């Protein structure tokens, strides 16, 4: 069953990508995905997703592609419930964007079922009793910073040191050991950086067209609007937690920037008209990545393990963005520049990273020493 | 005699009532149960209360219904001599130390004896005799029977090869 | 008082803020009401008039907790402000803000009642009297010595010896002091509170039996923004009564000054009122004005007032230090690179200032001992930056001789206190100001330059610094003759 | 250089806090 | 909850707050109240109440189902102040600030809206509260009823050396008469969720849930819970205190309370000043802090002590909300990143922190060792090309005892630390410390060779430590057998176990040196 399911409203007013909705028969839920069904002006489609209710008949909404052309009283009809997103194998090797529509020109996608974008996080009876070293079958990650099931985990390094190298390794290395599948978040990325991921892949065989693939793309980038930008790393978690929880599987996700996540909020934080905290960030900056991070953990079902890149925005660590994220963190790995021109690769300086399972009682005692 | 706390309030010097709620006790943990309740109606400990509770840790079999992981009569014992010695200042007579070198003899640890007959013949008066001989009596039971000590620790060499 | 029992009803509740309808007009501003109304509530409820909205509404602060409160709430008015007992029937009882006794020994005997509301003394009510407040203490004697009849102020951090000091000078000024004594805990540690009743009992300033010399009034961590407000006043109202009435000279002790401008941050953001600087109340200049002016020595009595100021952040240029600067006679400033590097009390002497620091006031010998200790420790501050950049063997013969002083001043300055000896492990010093002024005169001409550094370090006078040198003279006979033992 | 770049970074932080409080302190006076 | 009457509909919603219109008659709920929304004919949503506008509007703080909460819900009312669930019962238990259990893998109620002890009302703190590290419990020791903070940067050891000192109660309380027993009340505000469970199986594992009940606002749940989870936690420790008993409650951290805080402030319009907090962020913490206390005799002597940890970013204390803490609290124990990552874990640095109640709160046997190491380690840290004396030998071996990962026993730890002041292991090596130790508290080399003869005083029999509470070591019952013990000691491991240094210089034997010496660092 689902009911407010063709609920039919009109847009009460526009200002920027925010977006009030009247509607007669009462407002959907917080959420709420909603169709503009009106005109034909437009070349992309409209999709509002309800953040703040008004009164009883009115919500408060953010856009996820642009607001052009987009006139008062326009028809608009809500989806059922949350933004939904399509899961399992059939997602493998094609590219995404924050609604989940296929944004690669091949074909409509094989989607057996769809999931919603917002899912709750676990609760402690599903976190893992037995913190479990994720084998990543390369020598400076696994002996001196291993990665932990379930584990999020920082890739510290400047332009060009190594970065889209090691994910691609650990993309082909998550599926040797463990067979496990790959996602990968771009989040507010560059639209040409995404492009040189998608053949590099494809000339790698990460990705294969007539075959068997092993990664998902889900990309929202510096083009698209802030509520895109925000919520895209959901979506491409919400395919991760179907390999994880469904599967039953070891599954890794990359995260490209986290930052990013937090500067979207930033900005749909200020077009709300909500009273910045710190450093002009979004008062629900610690919120925004606990609800984000928590979903990234290691279940009984399975394990999503989040390798992630962080911007350390005038390089200043004591800035909100990195350092309320670096509580959630497991592995820190960090790349130097110096160490990449000496010869060394992967170019893994050991001494500034560090691992929260470097641990006598985790790993044995063996591998400690 | 009338009797202030620290503060100068007047307190409840009335111990009998209390005492009799002690008496019937059965498992000892209910004894400490008690002596909040003392505490709670501003009624602190007399140094009689104390020795009644030192009763019924010797007299009962164990904490409560179930029993517990490291019991120990005598820490138990030995902590409310704590309290009554240095946080409530009150010396405790000749009746308290020997409700201790009671239960180290019934219990069978006589290592604790040998240092509690040092404790008693040292600070109140003396050790009368009945428990010493209790007392060395289940020395020489350990050293006749097979050996004193857990035995574990005593014949393992080591030397470089020791577990962790 | 014809507004007397004059009933009204609860408009709005808005946290410690609770607007009131009342149906004949409102009362005058400051005026006390009582919830009447029953509630399921422990303890009453005062509300204290702050602004008037229209003729028959009136918004107020509440000083118990607005828990269980409803709209159309029953409300009386008590007949004016809220009033205060005085008098020596206070001496010995402890109190809160509204002047209830809170500490279980039967009812006050209060012969009268005050508003906690005065206004501050006229032009022609005030008078300087200048004559030296020996502390006991060698950088406040020397540097910044507190005067009879003075406001003084003790700035500092989070944890650098606020209370350390004041309990200090309760030991070596108020103990020996003919006048009474009067100690607004406002808005502190409620723990503290009981420290300072316990010792106060064991001393005898605090007597049940008989004589008392000292009144408590506490509104502590725990109570509302309302009450942390309005409870200083209530403190200063007694002391009032000593000092204009009875004709006294008299001690207050205002434990912490800050927490009363931040109790009104709160109530004045809860009005509805634009912040000014670092979201203070817009009012904070006018708040401490009407509050430290009636802290003063008029011509009937002298208020002798040492307040403790907590700087927010270790930021000395944030308003509620920096405004409360301007009212003060003696400021005491307390740094926590001081108190981190071993020096206690935690005395910044160059931030610091006196009034009476001037020859006409105290002797010619104390004003250019002490000028002399100001001048050297300027001088060193300047060749500190030279050390870290060049290095200590770069400076000249003459500044070398200046540093081995002004690192024995720095040492110097430092003193066990007699309260703090579960601290330091050491006994006090009540150090003379005689001998204040002429070990460190001794010092600057260098008469003590063969005297090691270590020994000046957290002692008194100079007969423990030669002490404390004989002692370590024969420590380091000793364990040189160890090491000479062997040979071959 | 440590301790002048933690007062750099303070002062980058607590510049933009005091920054935007004074801007929407200003349309707060102006609803 | 109770419901009574239906007080009005849901107008607005902003994330986890919202405002109500009054239904008609306009009854007008009481203030700080619980409000149960309907969210579905069989489900409700708990909110409390902060504002009651002119208008009839009231304004909700959200707590429960705030994904299902909508505009036009009916919205009864309790009536009532937030109550929840307190006493032996909850204990084993992982419970939000609201009350309700939370699930994990495989009793009379109280106001958490409460003030604190009057002046009357508390006395001095005289009982002692065993962390179980000889760091603390020597240079800082805590009473019963004392505010200790807990500061440092991210991963320092705050947690675990907050969890280690519940952990460090069983062994106590298992032995001892419950009215004495230390009760835990662990409260995790704004945490990731796996850690919570790790610190479940952790306290489960060490037999702590016994003595123990974890209140738990994570990261996924709201602000409105997190700003609770603390006063939830007195609450239940509360129960204990007024009723005799003395209670201990950890928040981890008041630094994401604060900030959870932050946001309600700021999405309601309440001004915002230093570091964008609100006014009351202060009276935040310190109505928290202040009914955590040691009550007086007159009422029952219980206690709560109180385990605040703040995060601190890059050693700077001089931040607002750590500052706020600091003025609260009675001292700190300061964790140093450069300790942490030099060796010495805990990683306490001894110059920061501070105990305002140390002397009072300490063992008499405690206090009599302890006395003597601030001379020592005062020496020692001044005078550190090399030159020994007495002070720079013994001083150094302190350091090397202060290492450990899990709490000592009161016993094992004071007799280490006895051996050190009296100068037993001057001619012992600094790398073969924790080897001397382990060697000493396990095992025991007088009964192993020969050489024993002690009457009572070993090292196996671990009720001699109530004993040695009450007399001490310096004392004619325990001083001549101790020192025999330690002799034995001594001599017997200088002799046969540290004569294999000079000897050991090929590869499967140095190595083979190292993995027992690092597993040694661990158990004390
Ligand atoms: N494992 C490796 N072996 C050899 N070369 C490498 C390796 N990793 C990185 N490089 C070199 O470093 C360059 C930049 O790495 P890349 O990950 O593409 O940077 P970015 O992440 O900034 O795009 C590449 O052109 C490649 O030649
Ligand atoms: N004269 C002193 N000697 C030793 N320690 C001191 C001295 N003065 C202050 N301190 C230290 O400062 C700490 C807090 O001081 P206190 O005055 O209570 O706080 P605040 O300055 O914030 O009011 C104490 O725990 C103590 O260790
Ligand atoms: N005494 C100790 N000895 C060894 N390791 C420790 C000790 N205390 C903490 N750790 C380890 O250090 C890491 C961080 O500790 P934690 O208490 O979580 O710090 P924080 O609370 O600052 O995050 C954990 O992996 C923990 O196992
Ligand atoms: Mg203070
Ligand atoms: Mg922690």
């Amino acid at each position: 069953v689902a009911d407010h399911k063709g609920r039919v409203g009109h847009v009460s007013q526009v200002i920027g990508a925010v977006v009030d909705v009247h509607f007669a028969d009462g407002v959907p839920p917080v959420l709420t995905a909603l169709d503009v069904v009106d005109k034909l002006g437009r070349d992309e489609p409209l999709t509002l997703e309800i953040v703040q209710h008004l009164d009883a008949h009115t919500g408060r909404c953010i856009a996820m592609q642009t607001t052009d052309l987009l006139k008062l009283k326009a028809k608009v009809v809500s989806t059922g419930g949350n933004i939904s997103v399509p899961v399992g194998r059939e997602t493998l090797g094609r590219i995404f964007n924050v609604l989940g529509d296929a944004i690669d020109q091949r074909g409509p996608v094989g989607e057996k079922l769809r999931m919603p974008i917002h899912a709750v996080a676990p609760k402690l009876a599903d976190q893992a009793a037995e913190d479990a070293v994720l084998t990543t079958g390369i020598k400076v990650i696994d002996l001196i910073l291993p990665y932990c099931k379930g584990g999020k985990i920082g890739l510290f390094g400047g332009a060009g040191v190594g970065k889209t190298v090691i994910i691609m390794e650990l993309i082909n290395n998550v599926a040797k050991g463990h067979g496990g599948f790959s996602v990968f978040a771009g989040v507010g990325e560059r639209t040409r950086e995404g492009t040189d991921l998608y053949l590099e892949m494809m000339q790698s065989k990460v990705i294969d067209l007539k075959g068997e693939s092993k990664c998902v793309l889900v990309y929202g980038q510096m083009n698209e609007p802030p509520g895109a930008r925000a919520r895209v790393a959901q979506s491409a978690l919400t395919m991760a937690e179907y390999f994880r929880d469904v599967e039953g599987q070891d599954v890794l996700l990359f995260i490209d920037n986290i930052f990013r996540f937090t500067q979207a909020n930033s900005e749909v934080s200020a077009l709300l008209g909500r009273i910045p905290a710190a450093v002009g960030y979004q008062p629900t900056l610690a919120e925004d990545l606990g609800q984000l991070q928590e979903r990234i953990t290691s279940t009984t079902k399975g394990s999503i393990t989040s390798v992630q890149a962080v911007y350390v925005p005038a390089d200043d660590i004591t800035d909100p963005a990195p350092a309320t994220t670096f509580s959630h963190l497991d592995a820190t790995t960090v790349l130097d520049r110096a160490v990449a021109e000496s010869g060394i690769y992967p170019a893994v300086n050991p001494l500034e990273c560090a691992s929260r399972i470097m641990d006598p009682d985790v790993i044995s005692v063996d591998h400690y020493n | 005699a009338k009797k202030y706390d620290l503060f100068g309030y007047e307190v409840d010097t009335n111990t009998a009532p209390w005492i009799e709620k002690i008496k019937k006790c059965k498992y000892y943990d209910e004894a400490g149960e008690v002596l909040v309740n003392m505490n709670v109606s501003n009624c602190p400990p007399d140094i009689a209360t104390y020795n009644a509770t030192l009763q019924c840790i010797y007299q009962s079999p164990s904490k409560q219904s179930t029993p517990v992981d490291n019991e120990s009569k005598f820490c138990a014992m030995m902590d409310l001599l704590e309290e009554m010695q240095h946080r409530n200042r009150l010396k405790p007579n000749e009746e308290s130390w020997t409700w201790v070198m009671k239960e180290c003899v019934k219990s069978g640890q006589f290592r604790l004896g040998y240092c509690i007959q040092q404790v008693m013949e040292t600070e109140c008066k003396g050790c009368p005799a009945d428990l010493v001989k209790a007392n060395e009596a289940n020395a020489q039971k350990a050293k006749t029977e097979g050996k004193e000590h857990p035995g574990h620790l005593s014949q393992q060499a080591g030397l470089f090869d020791v577990k962790v | 008082a014809d507004h007397k029992g004059r009933v009204g009803h609860v408009s709005q509740v808005i946290g410690a803020v609770v607007d009131v309808h009342f149906a004949d007009g409102v009362p005058p501003v400051l005026t006390a009401l009582d919830v009447v109304d029953k509630l399921g509530r422990d303890e009453p409820l005062t509300l204290e008039i702050v602004q008037h909205l229209d003729a028959h509404t009136g918004r107020c602060i509440a000083m118990q907790t607005t828990d269980l409160l409803k709209l159309k709430a029953k409300v009386v008015s008590t007949g004016g402000n809220i009033s205060v007992p005085v008098g020596r029937e206070t001496l010995g009882r402890i109190f809160n803000v509204l002047g209830d006794a809170i500490d279980q020994r039967g009812p006050v005997g209060e012969k009268l009642r005050m508003p906690i509301h005065a206004v501050a003394p006229k032009l022609a009510d005030q008078a300087a009297e200048d004559a030296v407040l020996t502390t006991g203490i060698k950088v406040i004697d020397l540097i910044l010595p507190y005067c009879k009849g003075g406001k003084i102020g003790l700035f500092g951090g989070a944890g650098v010896g606020k209370t350390v000091i004041i309990m200090e000078l309760i030991n070596n000024v108020a103990k020996g002091h003919g006048g009474f004594s009067v100690f607004a805990g406002v808005g502190e540690r409620t723990r503290e509170g009981t420290d300072l009743y316990l010792e106060m009992m064991q001393s005898k300033v605090i007597d049940l039996k008989g004589e008392s010399k000292c009144v408590l009034v506490y509104g502590q961590m725990n109570e509302p923004p309302g009450a942390r407000a309005r409870v200083a006043q209530s403190a200063l109202t007694m002391a009032e009564y000593f000092r204009d009435v009875e004709g006294q000279d008299v001690l207050l002790f205002i434990d912490n000054i800050f927490r009363f401008t931040q109790a009104n941050s709160e109530v004045s953001a809860l009005l509805g009122r634009i912040p000014a600087a670092v979201g203070y109340q817009p009012t904070l200049a006018e708040d401490l004005g009407q509050l430290q002016e009636r802290i003063t020595s008029t011509t009937k009595g002298s208020i002798t007032s040492v307040q403790a100021v907590y700087v927010p952040a270790d930021d000395i240029t944030d308003p509620a230090p920096a405004t409360t600067f301007s009212h003060l006679d003696a400021t005491t400033v307390l740094d926590r690179a001081v108190a981190e590097s071993g020096i206690y009390p935690a005395v910044n002497p160059l931030e610091c200032a006196s009034r009476i620091m001037d020859p006409d006031v105290i002797s010619v010998d104390h004003y250019n001992v002490a000028q002399d200790v100001v001048q050297m420790l300027t001088k060193y501050r300047e060749l500190q930056d030279i050390i870290a950049v060049l290095g200590i063997d770069e400076l000249s013969e003459e500044d070398k001789l200046i540093v081995d002083r002004a690192r024995k001043l720095v040492k110097f300055l430092s003193q066990p206190f007699q309260v703090a000896e579960v601290f330091t492990g050491m006994t006090g010093h009540y150090v003379q100001l005689d001998d204040t002024i002429d070990s460190f005169s001794g010092l600057l001409m260098g008469t003590y330059d063969q005297v090691p550094e270590m020994a000046f370090y957290m002692v008194g006078g100079i007969n423990s610094v030669l002490e404390k040198a004989k002692k370590m003279a024969e420590e380091a006979a000793e364990l040189e003759k160890m090491r000479r033992a062997r040979v071959a | 250089q440590q301790r002048t770049s933690s007062l750099y970074n303070k002062t980058r932080q607590f510049g933009i806090t005091a920054a935007l409080i004074e801007i929407l302190s200003a349309m707060s006076s102006l609803e | 909850f109770k419901t009574t009457e239906m007080i009005g509909y849901v107008h607005s919603i902003d994330g986890t707050i919202a405002t109500l219109i009054p239904a008609p008659g306009n009854p007008g709920v009481a203030y700080n109240t619980i409000i149960q929304i309907q969210v579905s004919p069989t489900t409700f949503a708990a909110g409390l109440v902060f504002n009651l506008e002119k208008d009839g509007r009231i304004g909700i703080i959200l707590m429960d189902n705030i994904t299902e909460v909508q505009s036009g819900q009916k919205v009864m009312a309790t009536g009532q102040l937030l109550h929840i669930p307190v006493g032996a019962g909850v204990l084993g238990k992982v419970v939000n600030p609201l009350g309700h259990e939370v699930p994990v893998g495989l009793s009379t109620l109280g106001k958490v809206d409460t003030g604190a002890p009057n002046i009357v009302s508390r006395s001095p703190v005289n009982y002692n509260l065993l962390t179980g590290f000889k760091a603390v419990d020597t240079m800082i020791p805590i009473g019963r009823g004392q505010r200790e903070l807990i500061v440092g940067d991210r991963q320092t050891g705050k947690t675990s050396i907050a969890v280690s000192t519940i952990i460090n109660q069983v062994r106590i309380n298992q032995q001892i008469l419950s009215k004495n027993a230390v009760i835990s009340i662990y409260v995790s505000i704004g945490q990731r969720c796996s850690n919570v469970a790790r610190i479940h199986r952790l306290l489960q594992s060490y037999g702590a849930l016994r003595y123990t009940t974890v209140m738990a606002a994570t990261a996924a749940e709201p602000a409105g819970l997190q700003y609770l989870a603390p006063y939830a936690g007195v609450t239940m420790g509360e129960y204990f205190m007024n009723r005799g008993r003395h209670c201990l409650c950890v928040y981890d951290d008041l630094s994401k309370q604060a900030v959870a805080y932050r946001q309600i402030s700021l999405l309601l319009r309440r001004p915002p000043g230093r570091e964008a907090y609100p006014g009351d962020v202060f009276y935040l913490h310190s109505r928290l802090l202040e009914r955590a206390a040691m009550l007086s005799p007159g009422k029952g002597g219980g206690s709560v002590t109180a385990l605040p940890i703040v995060e601190t970013l890059s050693n700077d204390v001089t931040a607002y909300i750590v500052t706020n803490v600091i003025s609260i609290t009675d001292g700190q124990i300061y964790l140093d990143t450069k300790l942490f990552t030099g060796g010495q874990r805990p990683a306490v640095n001894i110059g920061l922190s501070v105990s305002r109640v140390g002397s009072s709160a300490q063992n008499a046997a405690m206090k009599g060792v302890a006395g003597k190491l601030k001379g020592i380690l005062a020496e020692y840290r001044k005078l550190a090309q090399q030159v020994q004396t007495i002070p720079m030998i013994r001083g150094a071996r302190f350091v090397a005892l202060f290492n450990q990962k899990q709490p000592s026993y009161f016993m094992n730890a004071i007799v280490s630390l006895y051996a050190c002041l009296n100068g037993y292991l001057d001619d012992v090596k600094v790398q073969y410390v924790k080897f001397y130790e382990y060697l000493l508290v396990h095992r025991d080399l007088g009964i192993m060779y020969g050489t024993a003869k002690n009457k009572f005083f070993y090292m196996y029999v671990q009720e001699l430590n109530y004993l040695i509470r009450f007399f001490t070591l310096n004392s004619p019952i325990l001083h001549g057998e101790l020192e025999e013990m330690l002799k034995q000691h001594t001599h017997l491991f200088l002799q046969h176990y540290q004569s294999k240094m000079n000897a050991i210089k090929s590869e499967k034997d140095v190595k083979a040196l190292k993995n027992l010496l690092y597993s040694c660092k661990r158990a004390v």
